[PDB]
RNA sequence: GUGUAGUAUCUG
RNA sequence: CAGAUACUGACACAGUCCCUUU
């Protein structure tokens, strides 16, 4: 007895979300990827509602999603790393109202294996290279370039293998017209499998390794690797080069740290704590997501905790050295897996469990009543939550 | 020799392999595969009232030395 | 001592926690409506005649090679992720036939000696009858 | 060549270079040495394509004239996800008849 | 030991192969002293035969990996007989030293070789000073290149004499030559080491430094400019004040750096060196006169030099000094010029360079004509003929026709040139077909068996264009003319005529051939009896082509003679003959019928030669596949109960090929073969189980994904007992069968079989089980997550995956 | 007709 | 340790010399 599999309703589970000019004009679209469905949707700036333009299926789980553009261009591309065991670069075609296959490179077997690149994906902000790395020992780097045919080109992959290494996160460091640099969180475990006493399992720190891409000798080597104090989960890139300093924003447990290569001090500002918490006072506090609103005039950052509280990270510097980090409670929203700070004062929040919201920004949070925190204050901060008073709800999915 | 391909891939055993290093690889592969499928993590995050980031962090932390210390 | 045989295998790719056989529309038939853990609702309706199963299998086999997945992965291998597929024909790939270029549509249709409207009409008719 | 258990394969990495095949072996599988249903192209690492080794046949090493291919069994079994199949060995059944026929 | 050694050195090849085994794995038992001091003096014997050298060096390849730490004391005495080995002009001789010294270094250390071989630098002999660079390079290929940099950094800095610096720079040059692109990661660390020799006060080390830097520049062709940043000045401010052979090295070094530059540096620095480049076009020497041409070609092959500028500058002097009647004396200059001329056409334009040599083929000398014709054909084949106008094409046609008419010796370039030109022109050659056809026919008629084959090859090449030129009448006339020449005694002429006939048959339709096929095949059949390889190789293809489409013009009676005659053609040597002889059976059975044809093939399984039974097996498989599988299966299965063994294995071998060929259609005949594999997988000879394993492998691979595992599960129960074998072939087939079954059934069933005896208390069983587990583990790694068993906890450990027991 | 690996059985 | 007789791997057959330089 044969069976025919039809469908009635498509999955609405959001896992990743990116924003950019995927069409070509001066309008920003959102590419939201479901579990195994690639979707495109844009909001109307005049009424606020959101429409659907494409619901193409990829027939396979997606483990990463990134967007980038070439230097001196006006179109945004999509890089997808998935269980397929390959790397795919897409392109949106408004005339055909469908995606366009461009490149396809094979670098291993298929399946969610251990040593298979595809989990962590990072791209150069300037748009000159891309790094796809596995959970262990299978770091791989490509070199993107443009030729006289005005078409994207892919060179041979460059291996950066390292045995007995676990990777927590990979981010691309912003450098102004220099060699590309990438950061990762390695942690060796070779010594932990040779001591039966088990003392080597503890007191084992993880390092912040920076990888140097030699654009003249065509090889990748690691330069800096320094141990850390406590474990972190994810990193936030800082716009550098000519607009702001260059570095990372490691978000460890109950702390946020800024570290830069070379000679530069470190800043550790404890995360603010809710006033009169009713929970057990032995549970750590960590971040779940972030955002970036880089602008030529001024830039800030966003974050969200386990309870769903949006903060506002602002860095302080004079020429290159970062002096202090100034946190400030922004609003309270349901816990989400990704955010997209849209232009024209629009914010998109994609909840991990429930409906999906879309808010607009009326005030940027200037000259407020609540105080702002900093790392200069000695010594367990507190704050009082309240209604929004800064955002309004205009659409719900 | 046909053992060239089997050697470059980690997790490959031989005639003198002890149970402990087989089970630690068995647990590590499962831990890695947990973060791959999205619904396999949704089930874990619904079973215990936690967030996806917390479950991912715990799974990453548990990979340093699963199945206890060796003998 | 007395094992049981398996007559069907598949891989939806999402966790399923609901299974029920109940007619969905007035005058319909017995379906196998299930619900996924992400928000998807699907059915596992069977074939009625015998001359339609061969056509559907041919269409699926031809689209397996004339329309590769966007990411790029063997559809047969994807549906055989844990256990090999058995007595199941994917319907999403068949319904995807409605979205290509006219030349490719004609090239796919010409092997079966049919017009693209003829293929589309029955593809919609089978869907509009059980649901 | 699976008939000679002396040859050693490369298995380094893939690339943007497509292998070539000569007149003596036009439609043969790289690994299976079969003759049915070519499926996928063949890529070679940059170490196997440089100067004097550019545009040479994968199996024997003569002047290539047509592109190489993988059979359908190699695609179903995913035997093409290993690296490059270029032979990096001179062999014993091809480098001995030289001295045997010199006399 | 001695008896084995002199049995190997002088004996029959089977006895030598048998006796070579006991000397391989018994090296350290005798020790590095006795066997080496007994085998080295024999190689020390002068005037040793060439066949002896390979045999005496092959033993090292088997006995080296047994004495890792025992090859230290007499490294110098070992390599005094190996350093001259890798300098011989023979291609295979150099490999036999390069692939043994590298392995010996891999089985040794730096401190021994360097210490023993350091005082070889200060030697007056040139041969040792030249072979020492290669000695460094072969050992630096392995053992890692960066580990030798600290030692090399002091070799070419000694103040004792220039010999150390010369040796070091030669070492660097050889390393760059035979390392390839592996020196790219640390090119900068190597440039500065030899950068100081460019301003030395001696005209003996500057040239070798230039050669070394040229080698490094050519090794990293597309990358590595920033490393060559501080060397521009020494090479650039050093050519005006240098003259002679030393300037050639500097020019060669500076030639490679031009492509590496950007669109600005190359463009700027080309002009200031073009002055010397132009001035150097005249010189009594030729070794330096080809380096200048190579530099010209390399400068042309850049993205910075424009077209109008280079056309105005380089062409007037380049096309006045080199186009002479003396460059043909040396083959190196000939090849360099013909290779260099192409890029000018590739960049500035085909016609602008073609028109300057079109009016040159009318010359008395033949070497000059051969030199110019291949350049013209290479230029024509790259770009095309879209830029050629009427006058230039007329002149080119006249010149090529005159050159083809005047032939002196056996040069295989006129055919290629004329064919390439005719193909490039295409349909613009219409007013020239009668003339070329008449000339070809006249050359074919009444010649001394040396240009008739040339004319046949020419018409075979040019038959394609005449179809687009609408000249089928002359094609039919040529086909009629070629018929009466099939009686030629010479084999080469007959083969060329057969190839021409095949080309004519291919280009034109089958129903419009002026000579009837019914009047051709009776004449064609006796031809398939010559022992010459060439005549059969191109007559079998013609017979197959005739049988393909021209099968309804021929009655079934005379096909029987061809069927019997094809059986003698399976005993040939080249595989191209048999690959088509097998396929012709399937071509003709579609028209005749798979009853009488298949009966003849079955009898052919009693020839007691291995190369013919396999071919008959493939013929049976293809004839079964082409017509229908079921109409011939019972006849094939009936021929299994005969007492003979070779025919018994023939049907088993044919089943595998048939199943591989049919593929998706094997799900209907899956039941018929099962009660033949069932009693094939018994305690019979090893050949039956070896072949049935491949049969099962192909059978399972062909039906994957269609849900036919019910019989595959039953068949799996017989392959597993035949795994504990020792012969390489049977295990090689059984593992392949298991791997082919694991993709059609699933890893869940194979894991249960494998886990039964993984931790067996024996070792031979454990090795096999672990090998099978590794084979299953490499493929479908993620699919094993849900099929793992449950293991309970011991005293102090966690062996239970508690995360999978969560309940919603 | 020859060469290049591998395997089985009887006898000394 | 050797001899003899059978067998397997669509094994290959002047293969040709393509930085060896003055
Ligand atoms: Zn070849
Ligand atoms: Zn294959
Ligand atoms: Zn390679």
């Amino acid at each position: 007895m044969f069976l025919y599999n039809l469908t009635l309703q498509r999955a609405t589970g959001i896992s990743f979300a990116i924003h950019g000019n995927f069409s070509g004009t001066k309008q920003q679209e959102i590419v939201v990827s479901r579990g195994k469905i690639l979707e495109l949707l844009r909001p109307d700036p005049n009424t606020g509602k959101v429409h659907t333009l494409l619901t193409v299926e990829v027939f396979g789980v997606i483990r990463s999603l990134m967007a980038f553009r070439l230097t001196g261009g006006t179109k945004d591309y999509i890089v997808v790393g998935s269980d397929s065991g390959r790397i795919v670069i897409l392109e949106y075609q408004p005339s055909k109202n469908m995606f366009e296959k461009i490149h396809q490179e094979t670098f291993g077997k298929s399946g969610c294996r251990r040593i298979v690149p595809g989990q962590f994906l990072a791209v150069d902000p300037k748009g000159r290279a891309v790094m796809i790395s596995a959970i262990e020992k299978q770091k791989l780097v490509y070199i993107l370039n443009r030729d006289a045919a005005a078409r994207l080109t892919i060179s041979s992959p460059l291996e950066a293998h390292k045995a007995n290494t676990l990777v927590y996160h990979v981010v691309g460091v912003d450098v102004g017209f220099e060699n590309p640099m990438f950061a990762c969180l390695e942690m060796d475990y070779e010594e932990a499998d040779n001591d039966p006493t088990g003392e080597a399992a503890a007191n084992t720190q993880q390092t912040l390794t920076f990888y140097e891409l030699d654009l003249g000798l065509n090889h990748v080597v690691r330069k800096y690797s320094e141990p850390l104090e406590e474990h972190g989960n994810f990193l936030i890139t800082v716009p550098g080069g000519s607009d702001g300093p260059s570095g990372v924003l490691i978000c460890s447990e109950n702390y946020i740290t800024y570290k830069n290569f070379g000679d530069q001090p470190d800043i550790r500002c404890p995360i603010p704590r809710r006033r009169n918490d009713l929970d057990d006072p032995e549970r750590g506090m960590i971040f779940v997501c972030s955002a970036t609103h880089k602008t030529k005039s001024m830039f800030f950052f966003l974050a969200q905790t386990e309870q769903g509280d949006i903060f506002k990270i602002t860095l302080e510097t004079d020429e290159d050295m970062v002096t202090e980090i100034r946190l400030k409670y922004f609003d309270t929203v349901p816990v989400a897996a990704a955010m997209c700070v849209l232009k024209t004062g629009f914010l998109f929040v994609a909840s991990e469990f429930g409906n999906h919201y879309l808010y607009q920004i009326a005030h940027l949070g200037d000259d407020d009543e609540e105080p702002e925190f900093s790392s200069a204050m000695p010594l367990t901060f507190f704050f009082q939550p309240r209604p929004l008073k800064n955002l309004v709800l205009v659409d719900e999915l | 020799q046909l053992e060239h391909l089997q050697s470059k891939y980690i997790g490959t055993g031989h005639a003198d392999t002890t149970k402990w290093e087989w089970l630690v690889n068995q647990h590590r592969d499962s831990y890695c595969s947990y973060m791959g499928h999205f619904d396999l993590l949704n089930y874990f995050a619904i079973a215990e009232n936690e967030s996806k980031a917390r479950v991912r962090f715990n799974l990453m932390e548990k990979m340093l030395q699963p199945c206890g210390p060796p003998a | 001592s007395q094992k049981a045989e398996v007559i069907m295998n598949y891989h939806v790719g999402e966790t399923v926690l609901s299974l029920q056989k109940t007619t969905l529309i007035p005058g319909g038939s017995e379906s196998l409506v299930y619900t996924t853990l992400s928000g998807g609702i699907g059915i596992l309706v069977p074939f009625t005649s015998h001359e339609d199963h061969d056509f559907f299998q041919h269409v699926e086999m031809h689209l397996r090679s004339e329309h590769p997945p966007l990411c790029g992965r063997d559809h047969l291998s994807f549906r055989s992720y844990y256990f090999p597929v058995k007595n199941v024909i994917d319907g999403d790939l068949c319904e995807q036939f409605n979205s290509m270029e006219p030349n490719k549509q004609k090239n796919v249709s010409e092997e079966l000696d049919r017009t693209p409207p003829e293929v589309s009409k029955k593809l919609e008719d089978i869907r509009t009858r059980y649901a | 060549a699976k008939h000679h258990p002396d040859l050693i394969f490369c298995r380094k990495q893939a690339g943007v270079a497509i292998g070539r095949l000569c007149e003596k072996c036009d439609g043969k599988c790289v690994i299976c040495d079969s003759y049915v249903r070519p499926c996928t192209l063949v890529r070679i690492c940059d170490e196997c394509n440089y100067g004097s080794y550019q545009g040479r046949c994968v199996i024997c090493g003569g002047p290539g004239v047509s592109d190489a291919y993988y059979c359908k069994e190699c695609t179903i079994q995913e035997k093409d996800r290993d690296g490059c199949p270029k032979i990096v060995n001179l062999g014993s059944s091809k480098t001995d008849l030289f001295y045997e026929r010199k006399k | 030991i001695m008896k084995l050694l002199l049995k190997i050195k002088n004996g029959t090849p089977p006895m030598r192969k048998a006796a070579l085994r006991q000397i391989t794995d018994k090296a350290r038992e005798f020790g590095a002293g006795p066997l080496f001091n007994q085998i080295l003096p024999l190689l020390m014997s002068p005037t040793l035969e060439d066949q002896e050298r390979h045999l005496l060096v092959k033993v090292i390849d088997r006995i080296l990996y047994k004495l890792d730490d025992l090859v230290r004391p007499y490294v110098h005495k070992i390599l005094v007989v190996i350093e001259p080995l890798l300098i011989d002009e023979d291609y295979y001789a150099r490999v036999e030293g390069r692939e043994i010294i590298s392995n010996l270094a891999k089985a040794a250390g730096l401190a021994t070789m360097i210490s023993t071989m350091r005082p070889d630098i200060d030697n007056m002999d040139e041969y040792v000073r030249n072979t020492t660079a290669r000695a460094f390079a072969v050992v630096a290929s392995a053992l890692g290149i960066p580990s030798l940099l600290p030692f090399l950094k002091a070799v070419c800095k000694s103040k004792k004499s220039w010999q150390a610096r010369h040796t070091g720079i030669k070492i660097v040059q050889q390393i760059a030559i035979l390392m390839g692109c592996a020196i790219l990661p640390h090119l900068r660390s190597l440039v500065e080491i030899i950068e100081h020799g460019l301003v030395d006060e001696q005209q003996e080390v500057r040239t070798i430094s230039a050669l070394a830097i040229a080698a490094l520049a050519e090794a990293a062709t597309p990358y590595g400019i920033e490393s060559f940043d501080s060397v521009l000045k020494p090479l650039w401010k050093g050519i005006r004040q240098h003259r002679g052979k030393g300037l050639a090295a500097f020019l060669k070094a500076i030639g490679y750096l031009i492509p590496l530059m950007d669109a600005e540096y190359a463009n700027y620095y080309t002009r200031e060196v073009m002055l010397i480049l132009i001035r150097e076009f005249q010189s009594p020497d030729e070794e330096m006169k080809k380096i200048v041409l190579k530099v010209v070609k390399q400068c042309c092959g850049t993205d910075g030099v424009e077209a109008n500028y280079i056309k105005t500058e380089i062409l007037p002097p380049f096309f006045k000094h080199f186009w002479q009647h003396r460059m043909a004396l040396d083959r190196r200059n000939y090849r360099q010029l013909v290779d260099t001329t192409v890029e000018l056409a590739n960049k500035v334009g085909a016609a602008e360079i073609i028109s300057r040599i079109v009016d040159d083929l009318k010359d008395e000398a033949e070497q000059y004509r051969k030199m110019v014709m291949e350049t013209i054909e290479k230029i024509m084949g790259n770009l095309g003929a879209a830029d050629i106008d009427h006058k230039l094409e007329e002149q080119l046609i006249d010149g090529i026709l005159y050159a083809f008419q005047e032939q002196t010796t056996e040069d295989s370039v006129m055919l290629n040139g004329f064919g390439t030109v005719v193909n490039a022109l295409g349909k613009r050659v219409k007013p020239y077909l009668p003339q070329i056809c008449g000339t070809v026919l006249w050359r074919l008629n009444n010649k001394s068996a040396k240009v008739r084959q040339q004319a046949a090859d020419l018409i075979s090449r040019t038959a394609v264009v005449m179809k687009t030129c609408q000249e089928e009448k002359l094609m039919g006339h040529l086909g009629v003319v070629l018929y009466e020449y099939l009686g030629e005694e010479y084999p080469e002429v007959l083969g060329s005529i057969l190839g021409a006939l095949k080309a004519i048959v291919n280009v034109i339709g089958m129903h419009k051939m002026t000579p009837p096929i019914k009047d051709l095949l009776p004449r064609l059949t006796p031809i398939l009896k010559n022992r010459h390889e060439k005549v059969q190789e191109n007559c079998i293809d013609l017979v197959g082509r005739i049988a393909d489409r021209g099968a309804e013009y021929v009655s079934a009676r005379e096909w029987m003679r061809i069927c019997f005659e094809l059986l003698e053609l399976l005993k040939a040597h080249k595989k191209a003959i048999r690959r088509a002889t097998v396929n012709t059976f399937g071509y003709i059975a579609k028209a005749i019928g798979p009853h009488d044809v298949l009966a003849t093939l079955l009898n052919n399984l009693k020839v007691q030669e291995r190369q013919n039974r396999v071919c008959t097996t493939v013929a049976i498989a293809i004839v079964a596949e082409t017509c229908s599988p079921f109409t011939v299966l019972p006849a094939l299965m009936n021929e299994y109960r005969v007492p003979e063994l070779n025919v018994q294995n023939g049907v088993l071998k044919s089943l595998s090929f048939l199943f591989e060929y049919i593929g998706e259609m094997g799900k209907d005949y899956i039941y018929a073969v099962t009660p033949l594999l069932e009693d094939a997988l018994m305690d019979r000879d090893l050949v039956h189980r070896q072949t049935a394993s491949a049969v099962v492998q192909h059978m399972s691979l062909g039906v994957y994904g269609f849900g036919c595992e019910d019989s595959l599960n039953h068949l799996l129960n017989y392959v597993w007992p035949n795994v504990f074998e020792t012969s390489p072939h049977v295990i090689q087939a059984v593992m392949g069968a298991l791997e082919g079954l694991r993709v059609a059934i699933g890893p869940c069933r194979m894991l249960q079989y494998c886990l039964q005896g993984l931790f067996h208390p024996a070792r031979k069983v454990r090795d096999v089980y672990w090998k099978i587990y590794n084979s299953i583990y490499i493929g479908s790694q993620d699919a094993l997550i849900a099929h793992y068993p449950r293991i309970y906890n011991d005293d102090k450990n966690t062996y239970i995956r508690y995360e999978l027991d969560y309940i919603l």
